[PDB]
């Protein structure tokens, strides 16, 4: 092969497995929380909105749940 | 506050050559396509996602539309001083009213950072992008003068002729030395040189027609071609997914327009029969002529047109045929002749053939090919020839060099390797993506691989996350597309290699797992079973099996 | 009563069922429109129809002479002294003195420019491989836009790929059905195409006549005032800097006064006046010593005639350019220009900034050429001159008496 | 007065009752050249159950507050659905996206549905849904004719009346109450 001027960005799994960050006792809860947050946030419009309206909609959903 | 001018980088020859064009790894990574011999083209099949995705999409768009009008009404009513652009100052109307610019301001504005990105240098397999920072909400940007390379899957260079060191560049420099950069004027009083006639004859021989014409711009070619021979008493039958240039040309011509659904031939035949019977409106006199306009390959869908059926219909009903092929003149076919080569159709059946050099040959311009007794009339009846500027010399030299390279004259075995490389890359990427579990469109050979993203808020996340991985992609959405279906369009090139595709596959697999973008059914695999393969198995087994023409549904 | 409420429901249900049972019908119906037809009859109509040839070949031999007369230059740049061949290599002439070139200043052929092109070609390649919308726009394009805006005194500018398609893509963008356009008596063909595609009312006034323009503007203003329309529409005045077919110039100050009095916008297409008019060569506005940012609203120009490279540009304020970047069809659905063109044009602009000898020399030559033919007496009975003393192009016309006599 | 060479002038109504003039050749070509995107999405996949889902959610949210009464909650959800449908279908005239020239500047979305073809299945569904909602609301709980008469009046005149073919291509302009409508 021949070298080039490209800087390769490592993938998340490789970085995590070479960082020793993975810990069975105290990472499953973090992964579950991450999944719950991302699934809730992606499939519903918060990401093209404004801060005031996004906060208002968050409060609306929170009140709907609390009731 | 201003785009900085970037100083060129000084590197040895080998590094820059590798940056522009990548060397082959193994000779087993090539694929030679085979002719169809005229066997029928089956009807395409499309996969669908579950219901809840569509329901969520509908709710998202409804909420966005309501909130946009709420903000517009409140802001226009109360805070007048802030919005002075949309109000009349002194007896003068504004440049535009609020209503027609609703979609641009209300939903598109929040996504303006994923659309226009300045770059520098030659676009090869690695593209250099300028770094910028967003202020307010995509209102203006601040630039720190820093550059960084990215992999490009968004540029129109199918055969990889965009280079800074090669025979074409040498020819362009020699032409600049010999002929100056300036032209004389319209190609009827001064501005025609022997290079123009040489390019004319070379293109005419390469396509297979008898005579041709060369223009400096493609959009102008289409916008000015139609009014020369069409009139108010004629009829034009065209598809519903044609390019904008054809629509503008037909509007300027003034003829009547009827449209038929995409991919339906029974409807086309019924429409032709009815239009022949009825005649002109309000007088019911017969039409003077009927013309059929179509496209060789559609970029938004990556599907082919059924040429033999069109030829049969035009022979039976005595109609004329016009074919637009700019994405398929150099990248498709056993030898790269076009759509007329894969189907085995004789070139003399079609009346007018058009194409552009921008996509595959690395130079700007367009052409038109037809019979001698038609070109002789058109050279007089055209308005581009006698009123507009002429094509420059370096562009002609580049086009001639590219055509002689593809034809196999100047270099023995360079074009065939490019054709085989692009075919293999397209097949491998499409098969790997389908085996992962995504949804793609195509005909197993088109260089366009559209991957579908359905939720409105997933396209910016995908774009930003791919940018963080140093990959450049282009995403399109409403109204350019149907409301429900948004997509990301991949443009595969011959310059990329297999290891780049493996890197891309790993990163896209991780991002899709994170964003929940892979939802496949049994209608996409040949065995009828939904497939979710692990990544390393895909990498191990796909490149060998991608050669057999049985694993692809369409 | 209670049965009345039930009767309301019964009446609603009956209408619902009636509407459900009905069959679809459309104004643009099928063959069943006439119909008075049978399958046997329709085939007779289909077979009886005969078409017309795509193009009429009757008269091609009568006009082939103009094709046979086109000069062709062989293996040489188009310059003052050339060698031409005609009628497909049958006849050849050498050391011909060219008086048909359309490049006036001849600054693109100098050595300091031929290096900027070579360096750009070496560092960038030949052609851009994408639209301006997605990834095609580079730094040199922004640099050229800034340079043009600074040089011509306008807030912004927009680059187009070809000068023939600039006006037909700009003018329809800012007009809708229900607007008024007042155009000159004779204008070039691209302006005519723009007017046809604009889809709005068009009025014509006599050539270089201000009384007609004033009267028509007054009539329109009175009618609009009497109409009492809730929303004010858009109004434009379409003219040309130096006319293409006659070589005459338009009076600017009167147009400015009228557009300020009657609330109209001014559109000026100056292709033949960018590089030749004025002491420095800044265009028509510099000739009359007025500010461009206020006199003119839209400017359309070409880089091919004077600057010496392909393309075109439009000059205007910030809102216009911002809307144009999305609403213009030729801008959105087309690829960008090659880099050597824009780099060379920027270098030419810098050279123009440095010195101003070529403009003076060209003006002197044009004045001499006009005086030489317009000062004689023998040709008074045969031809007349319709051009202006400042134009770089001289137009000649046959006398109306000669045309009728011959 | 001076006559324009090419005339495209908007003309307004001059009577209490009026109808819009049929289109010309050039306008017909302009509309036929490019498919309309405001009326295409109604017939697509998943575009019918969405109304039912909206109704179900509106019922639940209005019933969620303890202080509401069942009759009042159903009347309020009728308010919401009828007003939303009337605003979207019959109130707004024009197209948000720009078409060639004025194009569909005079017709509403309900007129634009399915290229002005009448008695289409989508129209049948859209006219049947409010009727079914009205009967379900009436039969579900106890009611008194006081608000019942006004509720059925609103259901008829805000949902049913505009859908009749007699009101198709029809404009009403009061001299002072409603502004003049372009014909
Ligand atoms: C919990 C709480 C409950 C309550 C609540 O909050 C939440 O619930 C919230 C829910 C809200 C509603 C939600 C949804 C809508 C629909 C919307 O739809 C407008 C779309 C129309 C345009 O409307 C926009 O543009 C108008 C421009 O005039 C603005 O008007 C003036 O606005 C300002 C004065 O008001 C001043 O600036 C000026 O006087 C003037 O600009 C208006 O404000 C603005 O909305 C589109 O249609 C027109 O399009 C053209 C207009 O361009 C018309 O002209 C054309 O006519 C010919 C065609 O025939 C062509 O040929 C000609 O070329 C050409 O001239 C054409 O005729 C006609 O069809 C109108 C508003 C409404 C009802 C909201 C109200 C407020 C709420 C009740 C909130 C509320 C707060
Ligand atoms: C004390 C309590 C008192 C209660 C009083 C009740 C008051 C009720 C207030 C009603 C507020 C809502 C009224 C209007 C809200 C929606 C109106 C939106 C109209 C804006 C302009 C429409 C332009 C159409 C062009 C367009 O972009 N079209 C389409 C794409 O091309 C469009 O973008 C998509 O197809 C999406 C629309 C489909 C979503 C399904 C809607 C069907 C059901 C409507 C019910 C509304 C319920 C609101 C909660
Ligand atoms: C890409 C495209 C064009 C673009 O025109 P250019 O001026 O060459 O950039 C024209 N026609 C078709 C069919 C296209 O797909």
């Amino acid at each position: 092969q021949h070298k080039s001027s490209m800087v390769y960005i490592p993938t998340t799994k490789e970085a995590k497995r070479r960082n020793g960050k993975s810990e069975g006792i105290l990472n499953t809860i973090e992964e579950v929380v991450e999944k719950l947050y991302w699934t809730y946030y992606i499939h519903l419009p918060f990401y093209l909105m404004a801060s005031f309206d996004s906060f208002f909609l968050h409060v609306f959903f929170l009140t709907i749940f609390s009731l | 506050t201003r785009v900085p001018l970037c100083e060129p980088e000084e590197l040895p020859d080998d590094i820059q050559k590798e940056n522009e064009y990548g060397t082959l790894d193994s000779p087993g990574h090539l694929y030679q396509v085979k002719s169809r011999h005229g066997k029928p083209l089956p009807e395409p099949v499309v996969d669908t996602p579950p219901y809840y995705i569509s329901l969520l999409t509908y709710l998202n768009y409804l909420i966005l539309i309501i909130l946009g009008h709420v903000h517009d009404f409140l802001g226009m009513t109360f805070q007048k001083n802030k919005h002075l652009d949309l109000l009349e100052h002194d007896g003068l109307a504004p440049w535009f009213s609020n209503f027609e610019s609703f979609y641009v301001r209300r939903i598109k504005m929040r996504i303006d950072d994923c659309f226009s990105r300045p770059t520098t240098g030659v676009p090869g397999r690695f593209i250099r992008c300028i770094d910028r920072i967003s202020h307010n909400i995509n209102e203006y940007f601040t630039y720190s003068g820093a550059v960084y390379p990215c992999m490009n899957l968004s540029s129109y260079n199918y055969l990889g002729f965009a280079q800074s060191k090669g025979q074409c560049t040498d020819a362009a420099l020699e032409s600049v030395d010999k002929y100056s950069i300036q032209s004389g004027g319209p190609r009827a009083q001064i501005g025609t040189t022997d290079l123009h006639i040489k390019a004319e004859k070379l293109v005419a021989r390469f396509i297979g027609k008898e005579d041709a014409l060369v223009f400096s711009m493609g959009y102008g070619t289409n916008a000015n071609l139609f009014n020369a021979f069409l009139d108010k008493k004629c009829l034009v039958i065209s598809d519903e997914l044609n390019h904008t240039s054809i629509r503008t040309g037909v509007r300027l011509s003034g003829a009547a327009v009827r449209t038929f659904k995409h991919g339906d031939m029974v409807g086309l035949e019924k429409l032709i029969r009815e239009q022949i019977v009825l005649g002109q409106p309000k007088t019911n006199r017969p039409w003077k002529k009927i013309l059929i306009c179509a496209e060789g390959l559609f970029s938004m869908e990556g599907t082919l047109c059924n040429l033999p059926k069109l030829v049969e219909l035009k022979k039976k009903y005595k109609c004329y045929l016009f074919i637009d092929e700019a994405h398929s003149i150099g990248a498709m076919g056993p030898t790269g002749r076009g759509v007329c080569e894969i189907f085995g159709v004789d070139p003399k059946d079609v009346d007018i053939l058009m194409g552009t050099f921008t996509k595959s040959f690395g130079a700007a311009g367009g052409y038109i090919a037809a019979d001698q007794w038609i070109i002789d009339r058109l050279r007089l009846d055209l308005t581009t020839v006698s009123y507009s500027e002429s094509m420059p010399a370096p562009v002609l030299a580049q086009t001639i060099s590219s055509l002689q390279t593809i034809s196999g004259e100047i270099c023995p075995g360079q074009g065939t390797e490019r054709l085989q490389r692009i075919a293999f890359n397209s097949r491998y990427l499409r098969l790997a993506l389908q085996r992962l579990g995504f949804i793609v469109y195509g005909v197993a050979d088109s260089p366009v691989i559209p991957l579908l993203l359905y939720c409105p808020s997933k396209m910016p996340a995908f774009s930003r996350m791919m940018l963080q991985r140093r990959i450049a992609v282009v995403v399109v959405a409403y109204p350019a597309t149907p409301l429900i279906e948004s997509r990301v369009r991949f443009c595969m090139s011959a310059s990329l290699t297999k290891e780049d595709i493996d890197y891309l596959l790993r990163h896209v697999s991780e991002v899709g797992d994170k964003l929940n973008l892979k939802s496949n059914s049994g209608k996409s695999s040949y065995d009828g079973k939904r497939q979710r393969w692990d990544i390393e198995e895909v990498i191990r087994r796909t490149p060998e099996d991608c050669k057999d023409d049985k694993y692809f549904v369409n | 009563d209670d049965p009345y409420r039930t009767t309301v429901e019964i009446g609603l249900i009956l209408y619902g069922i009636i509407y459900y049972l009905s069959k679809p019908q459309q104004k643009k119906s099928l063959q069943a429109q006439k119909p008075n037809l049978s399958p046997q009859e329709i085939d007779a109509l289909i077979e009886d129809w005969e078409p017309e040839p795509l193009v009429d070949p009757s008269a091609t031999d009568e006009q082939s002479w103009r094709v046979a007369k086109t000069p062709v230059t062989m293996e040489m740049p188009i310059q003052n002294h050339i060698t031409i061949t005609r009628n497909n290599l049958q006849e050849k002439y050498t050391n011909v003195f060219n008086l048909a070139s359309n490049n006036f200043l001849q600054l693109s052929a100098t050595e300091p420019v031929k290096e900027v092109v070579k360096t750009t070609i070496k560092n960038y390649g030949v052609g851009a491989c994408g639209p301006a919308g997605f990834y095609g726009n580079q730094d040199v394009h922004y640099t050229l836009e800034y340079d043009l805006a600074q040089f011509f005194g306008t807030q912004g500018s927009v680059l187009y790929g070809q000068d023939f398609c600039a006006a037909p893509s700009v003018l329809p963008a800012f007009t809708k059905r229900g607007d008024v356009i007042v155009a000159d008596d004779q204008v070039s063909l691209p302006v005519q195409n723009a007017l046809q595609l604009s889809r709005s009312t068009v009025y014509y006034f006599n050539h270089n006549d201000m009384n007609s323009l004033e009267c028509l503007l007054n009539e329109l203003t009175e009618q609009e005032k009497l109409e009492k329309l809730p929303a004010i529409p858009r109004k434009f005045i379409v003219t040309e800097g130096i006319f293409h077919n006659s070589g005459d110039l338009a009076p600017l100050p009167e147009l400015t006064k009228l557009k300020n009095k009657y609330k109209f916008r001014l559109f000026v297409d100056e292709t033949f006046s960018i590089g030749v008019l004025g002491a420095t060569g800044r265009g028509l506005s510099e000739h009359f010593n007025m500010d461009r940012a206020t006199a003119i609203d839209i400017t359309v120009g070409s880089m091919a005639t004077a600057l010496g490279s392909t393309g075109g540009f439009v000059l205007g304020d910030s809102v216009m350019c911002l809307h144009q970047r999305i609403g213009s069809n030729a801008y959105c659905f087309s690829a960008c220009l090659p880099a050597y063109t824009v780099t060379s044009v920027s270098k030419v602009l810098k050279l123009m900034d440095s010195n101003n000898d070529a403009v003076q020399t060209l003006q002197k030559l044009s004045k001499s050429l006009h005086d030489s033919f317009a000062s004689d007496d023998s040709l008074r009975s045969y031809v007349i001159v319709t051009s202006s003393p400042v134009s770089a192009v001289l137009h000649l016309q046959l006398t109306p008496a000669y045309r009728s006599r011959k | 007065t001076t006559e324009p060479v090419k005339d495209h002038r908007r003309r307004r109504a001059a009577a209490i009752i009026s109808h819009v003039e049929p289109e010309t050749f050039e306008d017909e070509n302009d509309q036929q050249l490019l498919p309309n995107m405001n009326a295409t999405w109604v017939d697509q996949r998943g575009a019918w159950i969405i109304h039912v889902v909206i109704i179900i959610l509106l019922k639940l949210f209005y019933n969620l507050f303890p202080g509401v009464t069942t009759e009042w909650s159903w009347t309020l959800t009728n308010m919401t659905y009828v007003i939303g449908s009337y605003v979207m279908f019959h109130l707004i005239k024009g197209t948000p996206f720009d078409f060639n020239g004025g194009a569909y500047d005079n017709l509403t979305m309900w007129e634009q549905i399915d290229d002005e073809t009448l008695y289409t299945p989508s129209r049948k569904f859209l006219i049947s849904v409010p009727i079914a909602l009205f009967l379900v609301s009436t039969h579900y709980a106890h009611y008194d004719l006081k608000l019942f008469s006004w509720n059925c009046f609103l259901t008829t005149f805000g949902a049913v009346v505009p859908k009749l073919p007699v009101t198709h291509r029809l404009r009403i302009s009061i001299p002072g109450i409603t502004g003049r409508a372009q014909i």
